[PDB]
């Protein structure tokens, strides 16, 4: 499903 | 970016980031790492957060591609997904390369060494949702060995509520149950994480709290998609 | 992209739509293009989307750093600002180029002479919004000089509820507003523009009628943030 | 103010 979305600092 | 201050790439980094200029953020990135200094904690989320878009983006792109492809199952939707198949490929050997020269062999703290080892655990989990057949294997192999070094690393070295060690658990979990077929093994994680991690809550200030339970509650929303 | 069909060119530049990846549906379309052959409605279509979506997130870029520019007002963000504004320019160069070299010369049709000549209008708006001083001024002739040459055969050639036509009307009137100095001259012509479309929808079906009612909307839309 | 969007075919 999901992972970390790491696409904000 | 030789000719560059490493100072100044950082300060690029960014601006590229406001801009939403990945590529140029990862561009800038990749320059600083090669200055051949250790990251601090900021440049690291630097690093992760120019890869993580530029990479996202392609795969987002790859997928759509594949979907059309599996639909029509010219040469044409092939080609074209063969070489977006093969930017991401170069994106994440990339980024492999810098984690493996030199960036894991110095990092030293438990706090950088699982960042890395959990961002090297990402990029082969990125090449293993691409790869065919017996390539496959070895990439799942070399994903699920950095996972778990970091996952060892983490275990013995930070609290169950540190937000690395959150990550790279949901991140192990994703991986159990996309790639390696194992979704028992991914329930059975992001279970304990999170309980593990609500018995700790205690010890933490406001701001902490909120950096935890944020992470927790992508672990919850998992395990509500898969059970 | 001289080895590859033109077909493919067109049928990648569509798939590269789909997937997001405006970059790479510029260059197919740009390829297309090059081969030599005039473009049909749906061809244009697709250049036109391909390089606005391009030139959009520079235009957006841009703006970011000329606004953290002007508030610091090191070398880094004008540096970066200065890299981002001379691919923007190196883009609207090649638009312009590709309709110089030779889709402008042979487009005999009021529907391909006019959006090319709106394209070419645009795509000086785009350079006049980063450029200084004297340079600024020629820029700015040459825009104008498109718009209005595609306004003169569109009134001679289009009913006023024609989509190209609106659009042409709609950016003439930001050109007017945002680049040239004169908001009445954009009140103006978004007024008459509107009104002209309004007397004219009963002559459409039902299709029509929504393609030309949602150019006016927009024209509404600039009309009430500008009185 | 705001030109065709012109983003989507
Ligand atoms: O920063 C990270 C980032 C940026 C953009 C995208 N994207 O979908 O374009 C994504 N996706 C793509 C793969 C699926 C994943 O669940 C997230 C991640
Ligand atoms: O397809 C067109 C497109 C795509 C993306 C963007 N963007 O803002 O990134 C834009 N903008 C930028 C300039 C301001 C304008 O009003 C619209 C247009």
């Amino acid at each position: 499903a999901g992972s970390i979305p790491g696409r904000r600092s | 970016m030789g000719s560059m201050e490493r100072a100044s790439l950082i300060q690029k980094a960014k601006l590229a980031e406001q801009a939403e200029r990945y590529e140029d953020m990862a561009a800038f990135m990749k320059g600083a790492v090669e200055k051949g200094e250790e990251l601090s904690c900021e440049e690291r989320n630097l690093l992760s957060v120019a890869y993580k878009n530029v990479v996202g983006g392609q795969r987002a792109a790859w997928r759509v591609l594949s979907s059309i492809e599996q639909k029509s199952n010219g040469p044409e939707v092939r080609e074209y997904r063969e070489k977006v198949e093969t930017e991401l490929q170069g994106v994440c050997d990339t980024v492999l390369g810098l984690l493996d020269s030199h960036l894991i062999k110095e990092a030293g703290d438990a706090e950088s060494r699982v960042f890395y080892l959990k961002m090297k655990g990402d990029y082969y989990r990125y090449l293993a949702e691409v790869a065919t057949g017996d390539d496959k294997k070895r990439i799942i192999d070399s994903a699920r060995s950095a996972y778990q070094e970091a996952m060892d690393i983490s275990k013995k070295e930070m609290p169950p509520t540190n937000p690395i060690r959150l990550g790279l658990a949901l991140n192990f979990s994703v991986f159990h149950y996309e790639i390696a077929n194992s979704p028992e093994e991914a329930i059975s994680l992001a279970k304990t994480t999170f309980d593990e991690a609500m018995a700790d809550l205690h010890t933490l200030s406001e701001d902490s709290y909120k950096d935890s339970t944020l992470i927790m509650q992508l672990l919850r929303d998992n395990l509500t998609l898969w059970t």
